[PDB]
């Protein structure tokens, strides 16, 4: 299963 | 810059007249231009918006005249009502990022209402306790005359306030002081209409 | 449509602040803006569903939390004098859609809470000469000795809040302008019919909502804690 | 990054027996690239292209293949157009490589 | 056994377009199993492996919703990077991501991966410890400072150790007949004469799975830079090809083939018939 990133760059 | 700059800082116009609220932007890539209206003690609400495709947006009285060749916006309010007295903000957002709205400082609009029958008079108002306080009220005066602060730390005088009453409008000012033997005639710091006491 | 409670927030320097915002529109995106006096509202941060974005010049000063999509909060820790501004919260269905703003939370940060005081509300009965000259009766309200500028005035007639024939000053007067940390004074007007004031069963109340200290706020003074309280003054009609 | 091209057949080349001609393009950025497979200097219309993929060194890679019958007289090539290159690189098919 | 799950993400900006192209490619043991593409008629996580058909609609809908959020994460991050480098609004920009883990021995977790790229070059990467970040430039240091305060690394470590390991175990069980499949290479030496009295012996290797192979030439013992080599190329039917050649005088030389599909390493010479 894929991962959802936290805070943006 | 972006910037966004708006002109003027504060605009005052009489009831029934046309109010013009100018705006200027630097970034040419700006496409969406919304206009927000906020009343004292209330957040900004979406009034009317305009896109880069069109150059005119009509919604009864409120109209935006967009000019791409001069990078400027203008909000026209035909037949100005006293209920329009609010702070007007203008935002702008480009293509790639529509979430980032670059707002302007804002224009504080003040619509002076038309006083049909002026009856200026100073009234003595007593407290509903034990008491011993007394408040002076200067009411039913025209929008033209002004009230001063009465250069004294002990005497407190408020600015003009217009009521509605549903049945149809009057301007009012409140004057009070903790000082013993303070008469309601004492408003001799600013010029008023000759009328009316006891 | 977009809730923001309280309307006014007070905090001491070095103490953490958490401003809460909520929406019933089931929106994916919720924004946070900073509004300085007579300055353009600048975007601080936003929350798209789960994803958080902070501005390169804003971060290190502001933090953000989201318990669920219906809520959104702005965190400050520690608080300073430069943080004293109006905090607006926006809401949008999509990332590239129309934004709906909340009423805003006015934040004021002070070095010490020693000068914080609740208001003294007093109602003034209409003048007998006013009922004789004109066929109207004006009731004057007076909120005095309150600090800070955090007040909400509302007129209540027969248990219901009345907006028609009501006028409150845009900014309260400083009781002692010659010195800093001075208490404010706000006045209001309620104009009703002469026959309406003549009725003895008609009730008139001037409610003033004050925003001061809370549960987390520390108080070490002998004087009573100036908590977020409601101060009212009532008056009945006479013929 | 300049794209690296390799022209080869799926199965060992044999005159008469049908085969599949591959054009493995590697080590390029941005991912936008134009690949044309040639037969005697003329472009092949039916060219099956694989979906966009990249390697551990962030470089993108793509494989283009067409149905072909090898002959000793016919010449095969692969023309590649990319932003990193001024002139398109044309690599000719060799059965010995 | 060396097993690994990877997610290769890409975000390409279009000239003037409000929405960029987002592609997420999933891999299990270096072979593709899942793929998402924003360009498609109906953007959904589509199965790319035959064993992936076992999953119901619950798995596909959950992954598509994850991709929709990631599609917007990459959109904002790409615009934030334009502000960092102070670049023009209109242009072609690429944001890449590599995330996943290696199992090791046996089904326990060996190494964690989380890397980011901009314009093809490295930007920010999560270290071996899975707690610190390596910034390639000063623009990446701002991203590092942002992620250090918010504690982004703490949640990325939770995926690589938890969900990434847990889901890879399931994919190895569901897909076993085609995943643990090994194909032995077909090896042969060709003759190519040259001028100056030299000849090139080309050691071929065709039809092998996985792509990992070692081809070396020997002069009784060890020939390093003088030996010609080409990159491992796919045939098209899920198998690979590769060759190694060496310039020798007008001769009996040894080629060594190393592959997991074959039990004993292949040692071969040239004919002629």
């Amino acid at each position: 299963a894929s991962n959802e990133n936290m805070e943006t760059m | 810059q972006q910037q966004v700059r708006q002109s003027p800082q504060s605009l005052t116009v009489w009831e029934g007249e046309t109010a013009i609220l100018n705006c200027s932007y630097e970034d040419s890539t700006f496409n969406y231009f919304p206009w927000y209206q906020q009343f004292p003690g209330e957040g900004p609400a979406l009034l009317i918006s305009i896109r880069s495709v069109s150059d005119k947006k009509e919604d009864g009285r409120f109209t935006i005249f967009f000019n791409k060749r001069e990078k400027k916006l203008s909000l026209h309010i035909t037949d100005s009502q006293p209920g329009d007295s609010a702070t007007y903000f203008c935002a702008a957002s480009e293509g790639s990022g529509s979430w980032q709205l670059i707002f302007g400082s804002g224009t504080q609009l003040t619509v002076m209402p038309n006083i049909q029958n002026p009856d200026p008079a100073v009234y003595q108002l007593r407290d509903s306790k034990s008491s011993d306080k007394s408040v002076c009220l200067f009411t039913d005066f025209d929008s033209q005359t002004n009230v001063s602060q009465s250069k004294d730390s002990d005497v407190y005088i408020t600015d003009k306030c217009v009521l509605d009453m549903r049945s149809m409008k009057s301007n009012s000012a409140v004057a009070w002081s903790n000082k013993s033997d303070f008469a309601c005639a004492n408003a001799f710091n600013n010029s008023i209409i000759p009328e009316d006491t006891f | 449509t977009v809730k923001q409670n309280p309307r006014y927030k007070l905090a001491r320097v070095g103490k953490p602040v958490n401003l809460i915002c909520s929406q019933t529109m089931n929106h994916d995106t919720m924004y946070w803006y900073q509004k300085k006096p007579n300055q353009a509202p600048k975007l601080l941060l936003f929350y798209y569903d789960k994803i958080l974005n902070r501005e390169a010049d804003t971060f290190e000063k502001f933090q953000s939390s989201r318990p669920n999509n219906s809520f959104c909060s702005l965190y400050i820790g520690s608080a300073g004098l430069e943080y004293s501004a109006m905090y607006l919260c926006a809401s949008s269905a999509g990332l590239d859609a129309e934004q709906y703003f909340g009423p805003g939370t006015r934040l004021l940060v002070l070095e010490d809470l020693k000068n914080v005081f609740p208001p003294e509300v007093a109602v003034f009965e209409p003048s007998e000469a006013e009922i004789s000259h004109t066929q109207k009766a004006t009731l004057v309200c007076l909120a005095t000795g309150f600090y800070p500028d955090h007040v909400e005035l509302s007129w209540w007639v027969n248990g219901k809040e009345v907006h028609s024939g009501v006028c409150t000053d845009p900014q309260p007067l400083k009781e002692q302008p010659a010195l800093n940390d001075s208490r404010y004074a706000l006045s209001s007007r309620l104009r009703v019919s002469a026959t309406f004031w003549q009725n003895p069963r008609n009730h008139f109340r001037c409610q003033v909502q004050f925003y001061g200290l809370s549960e987390n706020d520390e108080w070490t003074q002998d004087r009573a804690k100036p908590v977020t309280q409601i101060v009212s003054a009532e008056a009945w009609g006479r013929a | 990054k300049t794209p690296q091209i390799q022209v080869y057949s799926r199965h060992p080349p044999e005159n008469g027996k049908p085969n599949i001609l591959n054009c493995y393009v590697t080590q390029f950025h941005p991912p936008h690239i134009e690949i044309q497979m040639l037969k005697n200097g003329k472009k092949i219309p039916k060219v099956e292209m694989s979906d966009m993929s990249f390697s551990k060194d962030w470089s993108f890679y793509i494989l283009a293949h067409t149905e072909f019958t090898p002959t000793e007289t016919d010449t095969y090539a692969c023309r590649v157009k990319h932003a990193s290159m001024a002139e398109p690189k044309t690599v000719y098919w060799d059965r010995d490589m | 056994g060396p097993h690994s799950m990877r997610y290769f993400e890409t975000a390409v900006s279009r000239p003037g377009l409000e929405e960029p192209r987002y592609i997420s490619v999933g891999y299990v043991d270096n072979k593709e199993f899942v793929r998402f593409d924003s360009d498609a008629e109906n953007p959904r996580y589509e199965p790319r492996a035959p064993w992936m058909e076992q999953e119901g609609p619950e798995y596909w809908e959950r992954e598509t919703q994850k991709a929709k959020g990631q599609e917007q994460w990459f959109r904002v991050s790409l615009r934030n990077l334009l502000g960092y480098y102070n670049q023009s609004a209109g242009g072609s920009h690429t944001l890449q991501q590599m995330s996943g883990c290696d199992l090791g021995s046996d089904w326990r977790l060996l190494r964690g991966y989380l890397q980011f790229a901009y314009e093809g070059r490295d930007y920010i990467a999560l270290n071996e410890d899975l707690k610190t970040w390596t910034a390639a430039d000063m623009a990446a240091q701002i991203t590092r400072r942002k992620w250090e305060q918010s504690g982004a690394a703490e949640h990325y470590k939770a995926y690589l150790e938890g969900e990434c390991v847990e889901w890879l175990h399931r994919y190895l069980k569901n897909g076993n007949a085609t995943l643990l499949r090994t194909d032995s290479p077909k090896a042969h030496v060709t003759h190519h004469p040259r001028s100056k009295g030299e000849v090139t012996l080309r050691c071929w290797a065709l039809g092998f799975y996985p792509a990992d192979i070692t081809l070396t030439w020997q002069l009784n013992g060890e020939l390093t830079q003088d030996m010609e080599l080409v990159e491992t190329r796919p045939a098209g039917d899920g198998t690979f090809q590769k060759w190694a050649s060496v310039v020798v005088p007008l001769q009996n030389y040894t080629c060594r083939v190393y592959h997991e599909g074959l039990p004993e390493p292949l040692t071969l010479r040239w004919e002629p018939p």
